[PDB]
Order: structure tokens, then sequence, then C-alpha cells
RNA sequence: GACGGUGGCCAUGGAAGUCGGUAUCCGCUAAGGAGUGUGUAACAACUCACCUGCCAAAUGGACUAGCCCUGAAAAUGGAUGA
């Protein structure tokens, strides 16, 4: 084929143009690796403040909305674009910039190769009985998954937490069990006001 | 333990069906055979398709050789009454009786 | 089937515990409620659950009210189904507290 | 109508010695060494210090063009392989009537015995220089590691072709032993 | 809507429609066969509560568990909210019957219903219900001004308000 | 105990001169296996009968084992089902009727379905329903509607 | 484990395609015979499974 | 990444894009057909259209027409004359 993504542009050319950047804050954010089910949930405070807006296409024609403002072009000597990575322009103030993001966020699913951070509990219900599953529970310390009046192959509450994240071991573990609930937010790639830059925050500083 | 599904299923194109099923899968299969009523469907059985035309408007094919005729094709003739059909009239020639009717 | 049941003048009722009550058996019996017989239950093929595919006996005793279940519709069809029900809250007609069984 | 080849450079690591006596390689790293001929389609090869090797023939066609892109794909494989060493586990599939593999580690020879009935003796050399060997992953797998990446991929190729029902259905038996971990290496 | 008691014992959710007032359906195991746990449905005429002049047809129901209960909840759907409103002729005997029939106003009683659709979309629950539904359906048109699943009504291509309510 | 569609199958001699033997192999299977049309007949000379479509195959089992050494050929176009008329003319005599001028038939019209069809559309494709037959001496008119389900039950 | 295999299989035995004048078998995405005696013919068959 | 209304209305009382009939709209977005198959009781799950991350300069296509190939099989041993 031949095109873009694998067609021809005919609105890529109005992300540019799209809106002046009225907007005195902006923010780059990693949104995209979260799945877009849950990410239209959060983002209700998140739309309203300026929107989550700009193609990934026009990121490099940016820089020709960074001289109407005071904002130099690049953000610290770089723009901070090797990834999927939106603009959110923001009128929040300079302190609620840096959470913005992360005052309504939520993780995705962990995927194959990585085991990422459980801090919320995983769902539980009817899901019959496994005798082999118990067996591949022994590498973990809780070797019980029956509990209640009910009768499952997986736990009502965490047994995976934080302190045994890894590259890839304890990975494959989590593909024996059924359901992946990890919530880990979402990602500031850098926070900026509009003209200096500072690295990624979840506090007001 | 049972799941059910109450489907209708025509008498005459079950001709040990049930008989099958059962020996093939017992258990997981069962099939309770029950009567209720007659269920009517739009089709017309009749011998014998006449003109082609009429079809070429085309609102489904009836009163001709069809899906529904499979169960009158030829049922009539269990050795039967007659060889075919015997029957005599005197309903036609109307200038004679000398009717409207 | 329907012209021996009416013949004999007894009965008796056999159902699989592997394959669940038997529907031909059922169908037959409920024209049989109509002519007076002694239909005895007993339930059969537990020795395929228990012993020969090998389940352990405490899933028998669930698999058998399934059975049960299935046998109270059968008998209120024509017949009455209430002692049936009284009988499975608590068994038998004596002692009613389990405390006391001790 | 006639059109000039571009060369095709490849870094070589630290860890090997590509010579090149007369447009043919060898390549000597940890694992052992692997030569092999070159000048089939009269190529220019050309070896820049001792950390790039370039082949290259400045006239020629389409055809000649693929052969120059194809001979350093080739020895860039034997450079990757020659320093760690290539895995090609091939898994095998029957229960039903179980299968029998066994293997003689001395002469690096597979004998598979009993599958789809038969009650033969099924023994397939291996190809000079690669190995074999029994792993318990799932009471499965004969695991074939080997350096020269073309030669062991052919064993386990014979192998496989070996291993199957050559009369009646393709699919009555989806049987015998095929390839699953491919294109794996080592460093342990 | 949300649950009207919240699971315990451990969530149970479960998704057949349960379609009319008439029938003894209820979801204990849509994916496996009859039994979960244990039996336990909890009545049968819950779908008749749920869908009395609501539908006799294709007719959504979010049945639930609490551990040998179910309080009777509905996701207040696209489609129930609109046919609620419609005359009684065609909320009885469509049960094996088609349907495409319905221009009266509704644009009243599925305003109050947005919010119990969805909770978080960052529109307007009165101005962008007119262009969700309305111009969406072929058994609701609301006012005769929109057009029932067209590009002719519903985005203002002929209708003269389209955010803003009406 | 007969079946409740009326499952009937036509019973053949295969050979002529074992025609008699057929005959008689019927009346010795109806005190073994129970009831046969092989005397007082609705269709034919006679035919098997049984209380089900399932059964009936079970019983031609029967008639080739035993009895006078009977053995048949077997003529089966499937069980029959029957008709119903639920839409007159409004063509001669008849007070109710559902007949117009554009809907002739349940679905459709007699025209786009095709045959039956003997004068116009506009007045319905149904009609002479009234006739006349010894010059004026037994004339009649008819008039088929349908019976209520339970009424026919 | 089984169910694994079996797919393996099916990949080195039905998921390649034919050609409708040798049969004989090239690849699961094929848009040629790549054989002389066919004579190229590029209108390939999927090899049907024991489901259809 | 491949969504919200949404399980679109129907058939169903399971068919929840995908046994299947007809309409086939709007939100929101970087983008997402009331859906391209695989799969499933139908879903779920996966993939496709659709978009974007990286790599980094060419890509895609429908045809025409030279030579070649396929089409292109037959009878002593054989013919660009060798």
């Amino acid at each position: 084929m031949s095109g873009a993504g694998s067609k021809r542009k005919n609105v890529f050319i109005e992300k540019a143009t799209k809106l002046f950047t009225t907007y005195d804050k902006m923010i780059v954010a990693e949104a995209d690796f979260v799945g877009s089910s849950q990410l239209q949930k959060i983002r209700k405070s998140i739309r309203g403040i300026g929107a989550v807006l700009m193609g990934k296409k026009t990121m490099i024609r940016k820089v020709i909305r960074d001289l109407a403002d005071s904002k130099p072009e690049l953000d610290a000597l770089n723009t901070y674009l090797k990834q999927n990575t939106c603009i959110i322009f923001c009128k929040d103030n300079i302190a609620e910039v840096k959470r913005v993001i992360n005052t309504q966020r939520v993780g995705a699913p962990a995927k194959a190769g990585v085991f990422a951070p459980n801090d919320v509990i995983i769902p539980a219900g009817p899901t019959g009985m496994e005798p082999t599953q118990t067996s591949f529970l022994q590498d973990l310390k809780i070797a019980t998954k029956i509990n209640r009046g009910q009768i499952d192959i997986v736990n009502e509450v965490h047994i995976i937490k934080t302190g045994q994240k890894v590259g890839a071991s304890e990975a494959t573990l989590l593909q024996k069990l059924n359901i992946k609930p990890f919530t880990y937010g979402l990602e500031p790639k850098i926070i900026y006001d509009a003209g200096a830059c500072y690295s990624p925050s979840i506090s007001e500083e | 333990d049972m799941f059910i599904i109450k489907a209708v299923l025509p008498v005459a194109e079950s001709f040990g069906f049930a008989d099958e099923i059962r020996k093939r899968t017992s258990g997981l299969a069962s099939p309770q055979l029950v009567f209720s009523h007659w269920e009517i469907i739009p089709s017309d059985p009749f011998w014998v398709p006449t003109t082609e035309e009429e079809y070429l408007h085309f609102g489904e094919k009836a009163d001709s050789e069809n899906q529904a005729r499979k169960y009158m094709n030829a049922v009539r003739k269990r050795k039967g009454l007659y060889v075919e059909e015997k029957i005599v009239e005197h309903a036609e020639k109307q200038r004679t009786l000398s009717k409207n009717k | 089937v329907s012209t021996a049941v009416r013949i004999c003048d007894g009965c008796i009722i056999v159902v699989d515990a592997v394959e669940g009550v038997c529907p031909q058996t059922q169908a037959v019996l409920r024209q049989a409620w109509l002519e007076n017989i002694r239909p005895v239950l007993v339930i059969n093929k537990i020795d395929r659950l228990i012993v020969e595919l090998k389940f352990t006996p405490q899933e028998a005793y669930s698999h058998l009210k399934n059975i049960l279940e299935q046998i109270n519709a059968l008998t209120g069809t024509l017949f009455t189904s209430k002692v049936l029900e009284e009988r499975a809250e608590r068994e038998t007609e004596s002692q009613v507290n389990p405390n006391s069984e001790q | 109508m006639k059109v000039i080849n571009s060369s095709r450079k490849v870094q070589i690591p630290e860890n090997v010695t590509v010579d090149v006596k007369g447009r043919s390689v060898k390549v000597t790293g940890p694992r052992g060494t692997l030569s092999k001929s070159f000048d089939h389609a009269s190529v220019d090869i050309n070896l820049v210090g001792k950390k790039e090797l370039t082949v290259d023939l400045w006239f020629g066609n389409r055809k000649q063009i693929a052969c120059i892109k194809t001979i350093t794909s080739i020895i860039e494989n034997m450079i990757t392989g020659v320093t760690k060493g290539y895995e090609y586990k091939m898994r095998f599939v029957y229960a039903h009537f179980p299968i029998n593999v066994a293997v003689t580690d001395g002469g690096r020879v597979v004998e598979i015995r009993n599958f789809f009935g038969e009650k033969i003796v099924r023994r397939i050399e291996l190809l000079d220089g690669i190995t074999c060997y029994r792993n318990e992953k799932a009471k499965d797998e004969i695991v074939l590691t080997g350096n020269s990446l073309e030669l062991l991929s052919q064993s386990c190729a014979t192998i496989q072709l070996r291993s199957a029902i050559k009369y009646k259905d393709v699919r009555k038996f989806l049987d015998g032993i095929y390839v699953s971990e491919r294109n794996v290496l080592e460093s342990n | 809507m949300p649950p009207k008691v919240d699971p315990s014992e451990k969530v149970e959710v479960f998704l057949r429609v349960c379609g009319g007032e008439a029938g003894a359906m209820s979801t204990l195991a849509p994916k496996l066969g009859p039994l979960g746990v244990s039996p336990k449905k909890v009545g049968d005429d819950i779908a008749k509560a749920t869908q009395p002049w609501k539908g006799m047809k294709v007719s959504v129901k979010l049945t639930i568990q609490n551990r040998i209960a179910v309080p009777e909840v509905l996701p207040s759907a696209s489609a129930l909210v609109i046919k609620a409103l419609k005359e009684p002729p065609r909320d009885r005997k469509k049960e094996k019957n088609i349907k495409h029939n319905g221009n009266i106003p509704l644009e009243e009683i599925c305003k109050i219903a947005k919010t119990m659709r969805f909770k978080s979309l960052a529109v307007d629950f009165k101005g962008s219900v007119l262009e969700i539904l309305g111009t969406a359906h072929s058994v609701g048109c609301k006012v005769n001004g929109k057009s029932p699943r067209d590009i002719q009504a519903g985005i203002q291509s002929g209708e003269i308000e389209v955010v803003e309510p009406k | 105990f007969e079946a409740t569609p009326i499952v009937r199958v036509a019973v053949e001699p295969k050979h002529p001169s074992e025609m008699p033997q057929l005959v008689k192999g019927m009346k010795l299977l109806n005190q073994a296996d129970p009831c046969v049309q092989i005397l007082i007949q609705e269709t034919g000379e006679h035919v098997l009968v049984t209380a089900g479509e399932v059964h009936l195959q079970r019983c031609l089992d029967d008639l080739k084992e035993r009895f006078a050494k009977i053995h048949i050929s077997v003529s089966e176009p499937i069980i029959p089902f029957r008709e119903t008329i639920t839409k007159p003319p409004k063509v001669d005599m008849v007070n109710e009727e559902i007949g117009k001028q554009q809907k002739v038939a349940v679905i459709h019209q007699m025209k786009e379905d095709q045959s039956k069809i003997p004068e116009g559309i506009q007045v319905d494709s149904d009609g002479l329903i009234t006739i006349t037959t010894p010059n004026k001496l037994a004339t009649l008119s008819v008039r088929a509607m349908p019976l209520p389900e339970e009424v026919t039950q | 484990i089984e169910p694994s295999l079996v797919i393996l299989a099916r990949k080195y035995k039905c998921d390649k395609m034919i050609c409708r004048k040798c049969y004989a078998r090239l690849h699961p995405r094929a848009v040629n015979c790549r054989k002389k005696k066919c004579g190229h013919s590029n209108n390939l068959r999927p090899k049907k499974k024991l489901l259809k």
C-alpha cells in the first residue's frame, strides 16, 4: 500500500491548524500505552482545561505554535518526543499542572514480558476448581485460592504486590492468573510552564 | 444438571432423528419427545407449477413443487383408494345449466 | 411401553446417576400414573460415579440431590409432592435437633 | 539495462576472526569455527581493518544484487552462531498412541522408536558439527544446539520429514516431531 | 443504573437479556452449563419486574447475585428508556413480531437517563443526547425534525439546534 | 394406541406370489406388536401404523422376521401433513371473508406466488365458489373459515 | 500443552495453500505456484480443514 | 492503541459486530466499519479495516509490449541440415 498509516491524509493537516495555543501551560503525556476504554472515563476535568489534542505527525509542526507565545520552540534544548506522546493544554496553576493527569488516573493490564506493579485488589467470582493451578502457585507464597461459600481458582485479594517487581521471571506466574488489573496510573513525559521545564512529578513541586 | 431448549421439530423430518443423537451422545443429548399442536407455515402445496411468467414477477414460490410438497408429494397412494383420483361431475357446461355462478 | 406398563401390577424406576433421570421412562410413567401401580425408586449407576470413573463420595451426595429434585418433579405431575419436600428439609420424622443426636 | 551494485557492509564483533582467503570465509569465534565457500557469482569481498567485512561487485543486475545481499546475510548468521551457539528445539506430538524418542549421545544421532503404531527403528544421523540433547520441559522436546544455523536447521527438517505418515490422511495424524522454539541463542 | 445492592460474598455479575414479561429464565452461568456454585435464581418473575411496559423484545438486563438474592437492575439502556413511553400495543404481543414504529417526542425522558448510561464522557447530558439519541434509532424519532439513522437531520443539516437543549 | 398425526406407510408385496403371506403376516403381528390397519381401511389395501414417527420404522423391522415368513418393499415419501383455508374470495355467496382487491393470498398475492389464476386479482383470484349441477335441482354455496385452535384441540 | 502442539503441527500441515493445477502446497500467504509445470497459476485456494 | 452510547433495533426470550433479516447514526479521539475474519452455544478472547511509536527514502497500482516460460500429447532412432 502507500499513504500515511495505511491511507492518504485529509484530516491530519487540520491538527496543526486545530487551535491557536492560547493556553499558557502544556504537558507531554504518555497516556497511549494505557487503553482507550479506561482513558475516556477519567477525563472529565482533563478536558475543559484545554483538552487532549494534537497529532504526533504534527508534534514536529508544534514548533510554529511556540513562536506565537513567549515559549521557546524546544522545551529544555529537546522536545522530548521518542514515544507515543500527546500534548495536553492546561489552564491550571503553576503548581496544579504538575499533577493535572494524575489527579484522576488508572493503569492497563500487564502484558507478556513485563510484571508491572499491582496495588489494587484482583476481582473474584465463581470459576470452578483446578488441582494443577495449585502447583503453579507453589512458586508464589500463598498456596490457597478457595475462599468463602463460593469456589474459584483465584483469590479476592491481591497476592502480587510491589517489591516483587522484576524484568522477566515472575511475569510468567501472572499468565497463570486469569485476570490482570495492574494499576500504575498515567505517565508524565515532562512538566512545563512557559519557558522553564521540569522533570515528571506527582506532587505540587 | 441439565440445560434445556424447547425448540420445535416437524414430525415428518424426524425419521430416526432422536434415536441417532441419543446413542451418539447419551446424557449430553437426551431428547424427550412431547407433542403440542400443529404449527401453520406460509406455504401452499399443489401439483404442477402453472405459468412461469407469474413466477418471474416473484413473491416466493408456492402452489407448485416446493419444500411444502415434500410432505404432500405422493402420500395419497399407500396403494390408495384409486390409481390417483376417479371423480365425475355435472357442474361443467355453463350454457346448458344456464347459470351465472 | 405404555401397553406394557398397564399390564404389569407393579413397577420400578431405573434412573442414572451419571446420565440423569431417563426422559423416556418419565414420559411413559406419566401415562402410568393414571393406572394403579407400585413404583419403587432405585437410583442406578453410582458405580459409574464413585468407583469406575472414580469420584469422591462427597460429590456423590451433591449429585444425588439433583436426581432427587428431578424425581420430585416426576412425582408432582399427577401424584402429591410435599412429603418429599418435608423429608428433604429434615430427614425422617424423629430426631428433630442436631445437638440431641450427640 | 545493466546497473551498478551497492556494497553491503557488515560490522564484525571483536570476539571473532573473519579471514578471507580468496573470496572464501572462515569465522573463528568462542564456539569454534565455520568455514564457507563463496565466489559463485564473481563477487568481490573485502576486509577493512578487522571489524568490517564488505561484499560488492561494481556492475551487474538485480540477480547479482540479490546474491550480494544473500552472502552478507549468510555470513552474519555464521558470525552470530560461532560466537553464540544456535538452538533449534523440536517438540513432538503424540499421547493417544504414546511416542518414544531416543538419542545416541556419542555419535550425535536421534533414534525415533514408536509412533503411529510403528515397530521400526528410525535413526537419523545429524549433520556435521551439530549436536542434540534430551531435556525435561514437560516430558517432551528434543533440543538441537549447533553453531552452523544452515546445517542444524537442515538436520531438524530432515528429522521432521522422517517422522510423518506417507500414506493416507495428513490430518488423521497431526503427529510427529516438528520445530517449536527456533531463532534461539544462548549466553549461559 | 448502578447495582441496587452491591454483590457480597465475592462479586457476581451475569449477562442474559431476559426479554419480555413471559418466561422463567435467570442468569447464573451463561458461559458454562446450568449450575455455577449452587441453585439460586432468585425468583422467576424478575423479567416481568424489570420489563413491565419497557419492551416485549430485545430488552437487556444486568443480572447480578448477592449470595442468593437479586434486586432487579437494568442498565438504563438506549433502547429501554425510549420504548418505556411508547403505547401498550407496541409494548405487548410483539415478541415474535418486528417493530419499526415510533416517532413521538422522547426528549424529556432521555435527559435524566443520560447520566445512567455513562457518568463521564465530557459532553452535555441534555445537549449531546439530541445527537446520540433521536437520530440513532428507528423506534424513536423524538421531534419530527430529526431523521431516523441518516445524514439529513440530527447533525444540523436541517436542524438549527444541535448542542443546545430543546 | 395409534399416533397423533396418524403416521402411515405403504406396505407392499416384494413378490406377487407372496401377497397372501404378507396379508397373513400382518394379522399375526397384530397380536404380538399392537395396532396395524390390515382390515378396515382409510387409505389403501393395508398400511402399518404406530404411536409415533420413530416407532413406525421399528415396526417395519418386525414385519420381515418370523410370522408367515413375509418380506416387504416400502414406499415412504415422508409422513403426511395437513392444509388450512385462512382466506376466501369476495366472489359469489360468502358473507364473512377477508378478501379485498389487492391482498389475494396470506403473503404477497397469488399472482406473485404463482399458479391458480382463473380470474383477475382486482376481485380476488380465488373465485367461483358457488356452483349449479342438475339444472337448479341441487344448487349450493360453501364457506370455509378458520376454526379456533382450542376448539380444534 | 497438546493444543499448542496441535496448532504447530497444523502450521506445518494444513495452513499452506495449493494451486488449482498441481494441488501442490506453497505456503499460507502465497500468490503463485512457483513451479514451471503449473505455468505459475497465481490462482490459489486454501487447504480445507477437518472442520469444513 | 483499536473506545462510549451499545448488549444498536429485530429474530431472541441465547445469538451480546461475526447462524441470520433490516437500518447502518452520533459522541469522543491520534484513531477506531453499529464491524474483516479466527474463535465461541452467541459472547468473552484474538485479529482486520482505522490510527499512531520507532527505523529512515523512496513507495504503490493498472495496463501496454520485447524476449523467455506455461499452455505445448502419439507412435523405427533423429534433426536450426550436422
